[PDB]
């Protein structure tokens, strides 16, 4: 492999807040990455980082930022116990405030229905409202997403249990991650039931539904701070307590350092359909990283030994192409063909 | 060939084994035993450098204060001189003091 | 000097080999038990007093004697056999340590052990503005710089017994002087530490404590409680974490290990 430095770059500081890349959101095509650092939505551009606009709507430190799946608005949450929505041209419309400081973000697919977890509810922003419809529950709600296709989202609760409600915050799913209550959830934006149930303990729970796994749920060497689906499911970039983002397999077996950074990636989220991926460090240092996976082979004129899913190799057998990969379970580095 | 019997056999290995068990025991606590192991050597001073093993016998058995090796070995640091004359000039003037 | 008397210890009992090199390596044997890097742990809310050192008089007398060739008595080495006297430490013999140390500290009324010992004797026997007087003719001595370290084991003495007199910022920034004749200061950075402590600034105190733990051997549970103690308060959710780990490389058994940051363990991770 090689996973080049796409660009990396230290936030600047204004409001006198911590510089903490707290949470990173994607505009839908990649194009905007934008990083909610301190108490401001710094948004840079993830194929260059140039702070195309430092948004500073927030009076405490924004815990968390989402922009919309559909790609209109992003928002900001943060301690003030308010959200300030900033539309695709960055500017602050609504700015609603809630009952407890923000936990996190996440918007409809559908349409522009930011859902903002506070502390004990969760204020679903719709695209125009200045209102906070609620989700009281007894459980903290830590986490939140929406699933792609519009109709879900996911309040995981502060008692090990990821209760998955509606656009009116029902009860519905009683998701068995364990003891650990799981901050870090997210449903991909290809994937409406594919659960990343990222965790302290190092658990790399991929849940479904109901609250089963997807594949083995891998105990990380590194407690993570958050853990997302590289290429829409088949990679997997982990960051946590690690310094940096590794690549894995949707096994769970290594691939390669994507990130080479200063401090904790307290947020990751791969560049969507893209090589790249959002890594925002404690110093706020935001970093895309080219992820371009090389067809690595060996070829003795008729088994051309490409490796694909970058632990195995899908040798295909030219004269038959017989595309059945070889199952090593662990990454290629070179590979010939007698 | 070599020296005669079995645990004399690989006399050339054995030789370093003893000169390298005199270089540990020099530095360990045991010089007398490393005297008694470069007296092994002094049969095989030939395949080593012999100016090596004259002078390691000498400069730590005298120091040892063993009177007659201490004769002995200002004999060796005055007559036939192997030891480079600088330092055999000096213990020649120290069996010049001593003897 | 970086704390690792292990190898150290391995290291100089081989070096009993030769008479002048081997004589300076026996004397750091036995000038560690009373000073490896530098002692000056008389802090507010800190003391210092060996009666387990019983033992240590007895060892320390025993390897004093083996120093090789003109050690066997030196103001050095006599000040160390008065060290391994209070060493001795009971109350009665501390005084007695302290007047044979003033037959030998009265004679050099500017150098730092002798002085240095008067202080420690003067301060376990609660007299500090008697060991204020000893340290700061300490220094009575121009700047010279042959005891550098041991003149700023001088200074954070006197600063924490200014400590003890109730102002704190002035040892503060005497151990942040400590930090320029030694790299690895980790009393000095727990105290200094403690002192920011006071004057209301908590994440450069843990910072420090970590360097100590780091400096200590894997130390830091009453130093790692005021870590998570000051990584807790600052309300970076994410935080003390760090400080999870490095207090668990400290001690796997840390008691603290979720009450000042399991506040920040799961109530935080993108929070």
């Amino acid at each position: 492999m090689r996973t080049v430095v796409a660009w990396q770059e230290t936030p600047p500081e204004k409001d006198g807040v911590r510089n903490v890349c707290y949470d990173l959101c994607f505009k839908p095509d990649g194009s905007q990455v934008v990083a909610g650092i301190g108490n401001r939505v710094l948004v840079y551009d993830a194929a260059d980082g140039d702070l195309l606009h430092a948004l500073k709507g927030h009076k405490d430190s924004i815990y968390c930022v989402a922009y919309a799946q559909n790609g209109k608005r992003f928002a900001s949450g943060g301690a003030d116990k308010t959200v300030i929505i900033w539309t695709s041209k960055a500017e602050g419309i609504l700015k609603y405030t809630h009952n407890d400081a923000i936990q996190c973000l996440s918007y409809n697919p559908v349409t522009q229905q930011l859902a903002s977890a506070t502390g004990s509810d969760v204020g679903l922003w719709s695209p125009e409202q200045k209102s906070v419809a609620k989700h009281k529950v007894a459980s903290r709600i830590c986490s939140i997403s929406w699933t792609a296709d519009g109709a879900y989202l996911a309040l995981g609760c502060f008692d090990g249990v990821i209760s998955i409600r509606d656009k009116g915050g029902s009860e519905k799913h009683r998701i068995e991650t364990g003891p650990s209550p799981v901050w870090s959830i997210c449903w991909n934006p290809v994937e409406t039931n594919v659960l990343c149930a990222g965790c302290f303990d190092g658990v790399l729970k991929f849940y479904m539904m109901s609250g089963q796994q997807k594949s083995k749920d891998r105990e990380l060497a590194f407690d993570p701070l958050c853990v997302s689906y590289f290429s829409s499911g088949e990679y997997i970039t982990v960051s946590g307590t690690d310094k940096t983002v590794h690549l894995y397999t949707r096994d769970g077996t290594y691939l390669t350092k994507i990130a080479d950074r200063d401090s904790w990636v307290w947020a990751v989220r791969p560049r969507p359909k893209h090589n790249f991926v959002a890594v925002g460090t404690e110093g706020g240092g935001i970093a895309m990283f080219q992820l371009i996976f090389s067809t690595v082979h060996g070829l003795y004129q008729d088994r051309y030994a490409y490796r694909d899913q970058m632990t195995d190799v899908i040798i295909q057998h030219l004269i038959t192409e017989q595309k059945v990969r070889i199952k090593c379970k662990d990454y290629v580095k070179k590979i010939a063909v007698y | 060939s070599g020296e005669a019997g079995v645990d004399s056999a690989w006399r050339g290995a054995e030789a370093y084994h003893f000169w390298l068990l005199a270089h540990r025991q020099l530095y360990a606590g045991n010089v007398d035993l490393a005297m008694r192991t470069a007296l092994h050597l002094r049969e095989y001073e030939d395949l080593l450098d012999p100016v090596e093993i004259y002078s390691f016998l000498a400069l730590a058995a005298f120091y040892n204060q063993f009177f007659g090796q201490c004769s002995k070995a200002f004999i060796k640091l005055e007559s036939m001189p192997s030891i480079p004359n600088d330092k055999r000039e000096s213990f020649a003037d120290l069996a010049m003091s001593i003897f | 000097y970086i704390n690792n008397p292990r190898e150290a210890l391995k290291e100089l009992n081989l070096a009993r080999k030769d008479t002048r090199w081997g004589s300076q390596a026996i004397l750091h044997m036995v000038e560690i038990y009373l000073n490896p890097d530098n002692d000056a742990v008389w802090e507010e809310k800190e003391n210092a007093d060996t009666p387990e050192s019983r033992q240590a008089v007895a060892t320390a007398r025993s390897l004093l004697k083996q120093v090789r060739g003109a050690d066997t008595t030196t103001q050095r080495y006599r000040v160390l056999e008065s060290y391994a006297i209070m060493a001795g430490k009971d109350k009665n013999e501390i005084e007695a340590s302290l007047n044979v140390l003033l037959d030998l500290a009265n004679q050099d009324p500017n150098n730092v052990p002798v002085l240095l010992a008067m202080a420690t004797g003067f301060m376990m026997l609660k007299q500090t503005p008697k060991a204020r007087n000893q340290l700061k003719r300490v220094q009575k001595i121009q700047y010279k710089p042959d005891e550098a370290e041991e003149f700023e084991r001088s200074w954070l003495l006197l600063a924490d017994i200014h400590i003890q007199g109730g102002k704190y910022d002035l040892a503060q920034d005497l151990c942040q002087k400590c930090l320029k004749y030694n790299k690895s200061c980790a009393k000095a950075w727990e105290i200094m530490g403690q002192i920011m402590e006071r004057e209301q600034a908590y994440k450069d105190a843990a910072d420090h404590y970590e360097n100590a733990w780091k400096h200590e051997n894997q130390a830091s549970a009453q130093v790692g409680f005021k870590l998570a103690f000051n990584y807790l308060k600052a309300r970076r959710y994410v935080e003390a974490v760090d400080v999870c780990h490095k207090v668990i490389k400290a001690f796997p058994d840390y008691p603290k290990i979720r009450k000042e940051i399991l506040e920040k363990a799961r109530m935080g991770l993108k929070p």
